[PDB]
């Protein structure tokens, strides 16, 4: 039974599933994000006040790793929560037609901002489109940091490099990565706030995009 | 795109706006007609919507005169306008000649009015199909008529959402010259077969006419016997 | 593509412009009607706003004649024009036959005027619903009529923003043949159920008629007794 | 972008809307006419198709007067209107002059009406071809007429889906001055050649007329003798 | 004979074939994806609770290799199943016309969501387009895991790199590939659910995109 | 998409062209009316341009007859046409019945003319609001009328660019049954409140009428006493 | 999107087609008018072309009757049509009442004709402004009239390309009750100040009228005296 | 409760937040920019008047690092302030409709200029689009300068490379990075000035994009 | 107050500021360009009549650096002067409407010619668009030249290369960079000339895009 298959999907991902995500985002998520932004500003201040030597190439800074980890964990949760809302909407896109698509237009408009949250803001894909990657840093922040820093560490440790700018670069990778987190959390907050508004204003047509019954006919 | 204006043919020679009008007709309540021994009848299902609605009213079956009745499906206000047209057109013939010799000419006048609204810019077609049934100087008559002004004469037929289920039932179960009570029974059964999965017939409208008589409209407790 | 002109059917057989006209009607103030023992009544809500307004004119309830009244919702200027049409049409019938036997025919004349504005290019539908209530040779009558010219006859019914609340309430609470006082009480209660909560009812218009009499409009004082 | 309006020529001087109306004509049931010794006949393929349909009325072959008949292919309601126009136009000439001397002039009035519907904005062409056949002062006559208002006079010809096959068969096999019975046989054969392989021709309509007589329609049994 | 050739095509892949895929996706497939999601989270948890030394560069972790193999098998099955549905629709695209294309637009809209599933969600192409690779991980995730881990292993093993971030990176590659599986499974479930709803709502026009006899003509 | 043609409803049931016409009105000079003890008054501002302009041909308050005056805001030429319509329409009533019993019917005829220009293709709405003020058999009257043909009756009201300010002031400051001198004073204060930074207001037009009397236009020197 | 049809309001309540018609007016030759002691005058900058043009033949100043003259700027053919209209409309008023008491009514009839052409689709506005000057039973009069049918009464004014310069000059220089000779001088002075880059005013057209006299058109010779 | 969630969002970020950014930009921000522009012009003069030996490869010039650092700090603040404005508008984009979108178009037009500021002008993203990077220098100018100098320092210090152009290139990296800050501060000024004007001309529709009169309805 | 913030902006950058630029461009600028074109032409003739050995790989030619230097300084000035004009226009783009935009379209068309000047003609952006870099040489030509010659120098000097064509390529780099300056000066002259014409024909609408000559209304 085809209707039962559809009804099973919709009963397991209801308006309550996507609403619960929006409630979670309005409260705890925005506050966690702000927390990470402060942690990164704090860690950033410490790096600016530091003279680097060779010893800084022999150890990876645990404070920066902790911030990056926190950011990655948050991005993970938000991505998974974003997919709940996409599911709720996507299993309610109605029969394809060339008419009565005003509520369908709402569905696609909100799906598109969520995709932007996931794809552009969170940088969750393996490869960015030709529109590039507009977020200061993405989901795989730790990997990106470790990869950039190891390269410079190797050159410095070797005889290691004589280059004065290369040692300064080790520090700049540390500083810029904390800065990128500050910028990305700020940017992600805007996006999370835009989605909350877009959901709550449009939710009825998200669930019920067509309002049927023939009043002109019998 | 060839489907936005009634006066525009598609490359294949189709008038899509007229085809869309006949979609409106597919959404109405099911009705049927059938000829029986020396007569014809009509039955109509009514989409009852609430106990606050006065049910004696806005009937699906409308007498055009004492010997001719119609039932419509589709746009309700369009259909009311066509029933008014049919009534006045019936009276004009009767005044001109003293009587209405052949019901087919009445149906053709109605269908001609509908054909007009598929040929001139600035109008839309009527979103309506009708069945006409009655007795003329030829005998018992049953016709339908669609938004294009296409007409056919039948032994049995149906219109509205259950049309396809009703017609297939009649195709295998219909027989000519049934006594009135057996025609009605079959008609009721034909209508019941169009209803979805454990649904129930809520007393339809029924009307019939036999040779030498005027139309009779079955009352509530008369229709009740058949359910 | 299909929703820009009344003369254009969509592929599913719909007239989107007529459906958009119905959206204007939903923004109007709630009004209701109901039949009671040997009569019929109207109640109209009015969100009256500013104290600089004269509250005692531009009424929601309009007498069509001494035995028939209407209440409208939707575009206000359209409604006025339809009410003017109904008054003149009533009088035309009275002059012709000496009386108005069946209010249903007056309602059909108004609804046919509305239907025509859904079929001819160069024109928009009226963005209006009306309820008609009155007494004729058949008895107390209650009808509604929408932008498409679709009519129904009712025991009770509502139009305007709170239509659905009012109607679901009456579906469970309405009884036939209540005395006038009990009908008004139920009507007043039905209207309050449609309100926003914490939001109160600031003295509706109320009118009624019983067999053998002409309409009475309830004065500002007599309405308060019901609040 | 030159095919949306009847008043728009393409850069090669074509009227695509008129060519699209022709497309409608190709979808109808095959019919044919032929001149034989002192007469002319018409045969029509009857695509009957359902036992619930009356196999008696809405025929393909229509008498215009006692001496002139037509058969049509394409949009049915359009075709009925053109036949009504032709019948009225024949009577107008007969009242004016006492008789109809040359059938070509009747066909030209019908064709001029069609032509007018390919020249003015706000109307679509008729989606119809006709064959006319009869006897006038000149003798037996056979004409065709298309949506553009183009006419030709023939010894034999056809319209409908099987036009091309039927005409091929006749261009090979047709002979002038056959006695009636051999002309009919040739026509039946001509029509069988048009059917999709392994599909049986049910009784066509057949009508003929000879100098000095009125038309006759062949009854259901007389046709069978040729099947 | 041409109609026989078309009839043979269509009988070979009918509505039953594509329906059977949909039934399978609504039950067994979603469960399997959920199973992989769990195993990936479990593996990720084990890595986050790990300190890595140079011994981690000497074995390739069998548990993660197994989660990735399991993801790939699943993607494989979905791609082939999506191809059945696609066959069923594509062999029923009717004669090309400039009219009577309402059911045809349904066919193209469903085909384009299957394309998205196959090309974007499953990352099945050998080269992603100008719109990047939006899925967290594709069909060849195991090879991309081994390729990434291997480059690092080689640098760390013979005298190895003394880069501290390089050692943390090996751990990050392990953790991230598990993360990517968790994200890709959630994203895949959304897409599968979306296709199930779209198919079941539109299946009639997918099979018969044009209907009706020509009643206006005689 | 939905805001280019007067005959097109938006999906929410709005008529955007009519709403845009109401924007033209917001640009006109501010005018107000208010009822007082046994009377009604109108006050019009207006920006005089050059000193090369002729004052007195200054044209804001327009007598419709001896008992009825109007002020307008919006497109000036549209407003002149509606004022000529009102004058000729008042004389037609006066000739028909010998007098104008109820000013409300005059305002409705004008509003009906403006409504029609929101319903027929080929025409734009009048981009005008009017206030009508006078005495009839009911008493002193004050009405406004907008581009949609929507009318309300008021104790006090305003139109034009400073409408909102003026309405707010009167909302807080208006009292019924003021002597004429107090009414004019309050009116002038309400008008002044609507001006920006430093303007002070040059001499506006003022007109009043009381029961039993005809209209008086305060001349330049009388108005000065209130400034 | 909103500037292509005269029947379409832009979202700010503008009629861009009417505004574009003004632009044609701005391209025309400067003309001015001014009231002096017991009088009124008009001056028109001619604007050249070859020595092959018959000079004194398609005058910019046009007599409407012996007491009323007009000058125009903008589309010249439109302008001629409006002057022919004004001439016939004056004679109609003179036949009806015996005389033309108040020139403002003539200007209003002309302005109403122009207003109509901004409200009905299928029509473009007149790309014309006019100044009317004459004497009536009220005294010397000066009006302007623009494509919208907007009118103003003035002591001095101008139209055409040099309007703003001319008006700016008059706004400081203009004196109320000057003698004819000095009024004319001020006029030429004002006209000269609108020419750019030491440009030379060749002989303009001049006309004046004083109470109790008919119009005089200055000869080419009499104008030179002022150059 | 949904209206309360919307209201809580909109109270947190009001016309006052965005007006404050704009006030700051019109005064302090533009002054700081000219300041940085002057410092770079000065550092560029010094470099122009200098001959370079391998001793310049031995030390990273502190004056250049300070100009680049100052430029980054400024970009960072402008970014964060731009996002306040984006937030204010984005949480006020109203219910999605196919009508009554004149103010909504104002909101999208101003969001677009702000995106250009953030993305193109400030080069804040990880990756430029196919549209390129049209600002003379982006947010991570300091890391950009350090990498480029670091490469050449390595080649010069080794034996060191004996290429004469390589030595001139070291001076040219120092000069160009100063030139790029001069060009970029001019460019950023124009954009900050464009947005001040755009904001103050349009703020009313940015906050209340729909003004939903009384009506022609009752 | 908001009106005051706008008036200050507009008073600091008036039609005079942009006119002064165009006067400079019509005279001094076009003549400076021609001088650079001649200097480069003569430097090209010198290189054309030259045989190269490794002596020319041991010194970087001062005549070429000077010509390239002079080109950069010129590009620098044009860019900053172009920013002046953009400021004057951009701070005068009026309230966003769907009407009354004929002068706004003038503003955008002239802004676009200025951007092409800045972005394409001067090559001032760090990364060019997918449209490429159609100018013969950009703003950072010196750096470009030094890197290119420097590479070939290190190959030639060493253990240096035995390749005869590599030696000719050192010559060709010198010749080609002079040719690029000859082509780029020419291309730049056209563009400067097109902007002078465009500005002087359109300046009224650039300054005053809407002229509120109202009328029609009460």
């Amino acid at each position: 039974k085809r209707a039962a298959l559809i009804q099973n999907l919709r009963d397991s991902y209801t308006e309550t599933s996507s609403f619960a995500v929006i409630e979670e985002w309005a409260a705890g998520t925005l506050q966690e994000i702000e927390g990470i932004a402060k942690a990164a500003a704090e860690a950033h201040g410490v790096i600016r006040n530091s003279t680097y030597g060779r010893a800084q190439a022999e150890k990876s800074p645990e404070q920066l790793l902790g911030v990056l980890q926190r950011y990655q964990d948050l991005c993970h949760n938000v991505y998974c929560q974003a997919e709940t809302i996409r599911t709720v909407i996507a299993i309610r896109i109605p029969e394809h037609k060339e008419e009565d698509n005003l509520g369908v237009a709402v569905q696609h408009a909100v799906l598109k901002i969520i995709d932007e949250l996931e794809i552009k803001t969170l940088g969750s894909g393996e490869k960015s489109g030709s529109g590039g990657a507009p977020t200061p840093i993405g989901m795989y922040a730790l990997r990106e940091y470790l990869s950039a820093r190891s390269t410079v560490e190797d050159k410095l440790l070797g005889g290691g490099s004589q280059s004065p700018s290369l040692l300064l670069e080790l520090r700049q990778i540390d500083a810029d990565f904390m800065l990128k987190v500050e910028l990305a959390t700020t940017h992600l907050s805007t996006m999370v706030r835009a989605v909350i508004n877009a959901y709550l204003l449009n939710w009825k047509k998200l669930i019920q995009p067509r309002t049927g019954s023939d009043h002109m006919v019998s | 795109a060839y489907d936005r204006a009634i006066t525009v043919f598609s490359p294949d020679g189709r008038l899509f706006q007229v085809e869309y009008a006949r979609e409106a007709v597919k959404k109405g309540s099911t009705a049927l007609g059938m000829k029986f021994a020396n007569g014809v009848l009509l039955i109509s299902d009514k989409k009852v919507r609430s106990r606050l609605i006065e049910q004696n009213s806005i009937e699906k079956i409308q007498l055009i005169d004492d010997y001719v009745a119609a039932v419509t499906s589709g746009l309700v206000a369009d259909a009311r306008v066509l029933v008014d047209f049919a009534r006045i057109s019936a009276q004009q013939e009767k005044v001109t000649y003293g009587s209405l010799v052949n019901i087919e000419n009445l149906v053709k006048r109605v269908a001609d009015q509908m054909q007009q609204y598929t040929q001139y810019g600035g109008v839309r077609p009527y979103g309506v199909s009708l069945i006409f049934a009655g007795i003329d100087q030829i005998g018992p008559r049953l016709f339908d008529c669609d938004p294009a002004g296409t007409i056919n004469e039948y032994k049995a037929t149906a219109i509205g959402s259950g049309k396809d289920a009703v017609v297939s039932f009649l195709e295998r179960e219909y027989k000519e010259n049934l006594p009135e009570k057996e025609a009605v029974t079959l008609g009721i059964k034909a209508l019941k077969s169009s209803l979805e999965e454990g649904e129930e017939l809520k007393a339809p409208e029924i009307a019939s006419i036999t040779v030498g008589n005027k139309y009779r409209i079955y009352d509530q407790e008369e229709v009740k016997k058949f359910l």
